[PDB]
């Protein structure tokens, strides 16, 4: 049970709306990272609650690449869905 | 009557001792994944189905379901985790949405007592359990400390809701 259809539906040069659509699996939290394809500075992470389907992320910077990858934590499972990432160019 | 049942389901993060908790419970050592155990709890006699959280390549469906619909839930964290209590907010609400009701029996865990490498304040989990209006135990499923406590306090947690 993995989430799908992971893809960006607005932007700004700063920032980005991503999202996707839930699994049939009850989903306790989403884990988000994201930093800069190809690690030239490190990523940051953080959660959403299960009940969502979207994030925001804040502060980037024009004209970058950035890779963000999701895993779903099971509410009554062990471990993660497999991670799913898209890559994304802002400007 | 007939004897009565308490569908009792233990959340947490990985390797926080949901497993460990439970087998205490139930066979009384340290070191499958449902359990049914008839209790002594304040005189009565009850039947404890015990729902531990099981590994991904054990999912179906409808265990799923059937754990939505769980009576009392251990919301198990490790003193030694950070993450395990900073999301326990996540599992209380996720519960909460998923039962349709605002009163579901539950009970805060801070299990690893016996570890000296603490992360976790006991004042931040009462705190917690405090602002949910659910007790928190501390327990140690090495030593057994709070197991039984733990679990004999969710069953009454559901008892007062029944009534
Ligand atoms: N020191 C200590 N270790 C524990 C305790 N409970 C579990 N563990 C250890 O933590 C590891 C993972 O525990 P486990 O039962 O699998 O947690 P679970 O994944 O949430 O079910 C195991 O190696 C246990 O021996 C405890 O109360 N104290
Ligand atoms: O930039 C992404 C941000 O998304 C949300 O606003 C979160 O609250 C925050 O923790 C995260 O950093
Ligand atoms: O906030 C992130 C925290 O992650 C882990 O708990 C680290 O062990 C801790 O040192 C760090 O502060
Ligand atoms: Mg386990």
């Amino acid at each position: 049970s993995v989430p799908t259809k992971l893809e960006v539906v607005a932007a700004t040069p700063t920032s980005l709306l991503v999202s996707w659509d839930a699994p049939a699996v009850t989903v306790v939290f989403y884990d988000i990272t994201y930093g800069e394809t190809g690690g030239n500075s490190p990523v940051q992470e953080f959660t959403v609650p299960g009940s969502k389907s979207t994030a925001t992320i804040s502060g980037l910077s024009p004209g970058v690449d950035y890779t963000i990858t999701v895993y779903a934590k099971y509410l009554f499972w062990s471990g993660y869905s497999s991670p799913i990432s898209i890559n994304y160019r802002t400007e | 009557g007939s004897m009565t049942e308490y569908k009792l389901v233990v959340v947490g993060a990985d390797g926080v001792g949901k497993s460990a908790l439970t087998i205490q419970l139930i066979q009384n050592h340290f070191v499958e994944d449902s359990y049914r155990k008839q209790v002594v709890i304040d005189g009565e006699t009850s039947l404890l189905d015990i729902l531990d959280t099981a590994g991904q390549e054990e999912y179906s469906a409808m265990r799923d379901q059937y754990m939505r619909t769980g009576e009392g839930f251990l919301l198990v964290f490790a003193i030694n985790n950070t993450k395990s209590f900073e999301d326990i907010h996540h599992y209380r609400e996720q519960i909460k949405r998923v039962k349709d009701s605002e009163d579901v029996p539950m009970v805060l865990v801070g299990n690893k007592s016996d570890l000296p490498s603490r992360t976790v304040d006991t004042k931040q989990a009462q705190d917690l359990a405090r602002s949910y209006g659910i007790p928190f135990i501390e327990t140690s499923a090495k030593t057994r400390q709070g197991v039984d406590d733990a679990f004999y306090t969710l069953v009454r947690e559901i008892r007062k809701h029944k009534e």
